């Protein structure tokens, strides 16, 4: 029961992603801490230019979800989890019009380990500009959702698809949006 | 300007000593009404088995995993008194700082209304915050309430949404569509006209 939900979220795993710390505001990622360059990255400009949080905090809040980590991996008998394979859907940001810019929005999601490999194909090229992509974002549920985003063009010629390797997948899952 | 956390509890492992293995904490604040709740979950893997609220002042244990972490730390009065602490600390002290970049944000919808690839005339509802955005069909001033699809809200994950609402139209010439658009970031309604020609 609540008005607006503020949380602090942060996983430590064995494989990379091998920890991630973030603050997300309804369900949306407002601010993380990069763990390799060791800074604050806040979602938008506009955040940033009135709020600070400092490194340090996420950094230690890591190193002890890693010492709970090891202790639980030595109670639980070296429990592993069951890979629970993602649902994958395509869609534009924008109502699509041949021509004119718009970006391609991959969203995977119920995955479980947040361990995956996301590939944006066009035509059975591998597309390396104009893409970006979101964290591994926590749900409530325990599994893990993410979007990966490509910057294009819409052309009647060009056929784009979205490639996704998770454990709990034997084969690709390959989705597809013109 | 600052932003406050509260270190996650310490699960000692003592003294003595593909392969993946994932441990989660979360942090919950749920503001409401001046209110403030605050949860502190313990994960591993999928399976939270300990956790803090502060609606029952104590740890407890959530599956058989975390009884020894119910035990322990409620015998530490030091840890009891910091996390009951965190809804008057940090979940109010956040909840205020942001406030008009996150309750107070505000972002106008872009609204297209365009035929469908049963004739469907497409609503497409696009980049707005927050949330909540009502759209309703209009054929030369009358409300059409039935043949009317609306889909799911579209979370973009950029800090925007969006959403398509279709109506079953059986147009004539001269018929004018008008697909009307109200939300907390718009003064007046936003309404855009399609022609039947
Ligand atoms: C780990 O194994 C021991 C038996 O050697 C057992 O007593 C204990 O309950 C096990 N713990 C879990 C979480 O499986
Ligand atoms: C991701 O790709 C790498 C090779 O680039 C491979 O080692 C790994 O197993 C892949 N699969 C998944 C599901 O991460
Ligand atoms: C809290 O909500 C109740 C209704 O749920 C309302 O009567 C009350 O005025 C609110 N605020 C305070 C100060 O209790
Ligand atoms: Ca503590």
């Amino acid at each position: 029961k609540a008005d607006h939900v503020s949380t602090y979220a942060a996983f430590v795993q064995t494989h990379r992603p091998t920890g991630e710390f973030m603050f997300e505001f309804d369900e949306d990622e407002m601010f993380y801490v990069d763990l390799d360059k060791k800074e604050t990255v806040w979602h938008l400009e506009e955040f940033g230019q009135a709020f600070s949080f400092e490194a340090q905090g996420g950094l230690a809040n890591i190193a002890i979800l890693n010492n709970n980590l090891n202790t639980l991996i030595q109670r639980s008998n070296h429990t592993q989890a069951t890979n629970d394979p993602p649902e994958v859907t395509v869609f534009p940001k924008e109502p699509v019009e041949l021509g004119q810019p718009n970006t391609l929005i991959c969203h995977i999601d119920k995955f479980f380990p947040p361990v995956l490999n996301v590939t944006w194909l066009c035509n059975g090229e591998l597309v390396t500009e104009g893409v970006a992509e979101s964290l591994f974002l926590p749900r409530t549920d325990y599994s893990f959702h993410k979007f990966h985003y490509l910057t294009f063009v819409p052309s009647a010629e060009d056929f784009y698809d979205c490639r996704v390797e998770h454990w709990g997948l034997d084969q690709p899952l390959l989705k597809h949006w013109e | 300007q600052a932003f406050w956390i509260d270190l996650f509890e310490t699960i000692g492992g003592g003294s003595l000593v593909p392969e993946n293995y994932l441990f989660q904490g979360r942090q919950e604040c749920y503001a409401f009404n001046g209110t403030q709740r605050f949860l502190e979950r313990y994960i591993y893997n999928r399976e939270e088995f300990v956790r803090f609220d502060s609606d029952v002042g104590e740890f407890r244990a959530v599956t058989e995993l975390g009884r020894p972490d119910e035990e322990y730390w409620n015998s530490q009065k030091d840890i009891l008194e910091e996390k009951r602490a965190v809804p008057d600390r940090m979940c109010r002290h956040n909840y205020e700082l942001g406030g008009p970049m996150t309750l107070q944000r505000r972002v106008q919808p872009r609204v297209n209304v365009s035929p469908s690839k049963h004739n469907l005339l497409v609503c497409h509802v696009t980049d707005f915050y927050p949330g909540s955005i009502q759209v309703r069909w209009f054929l030369n001033g009358q409300e059409e309430t039935a043949g009317v699809v609306s889909t799911n809200l579209i979370r973009n994950g950029d800090w925007t949404f969006q959403i398509l609402v279709m109506l079953e139209m059986t147009p004539q010439q001269g018929d004018v569509y008008t697909c009307q658009v109200e939300h907390t970031s718009l003064d007046s309604p936003v309404t855009v006209e399609w022609k039947a020609q």
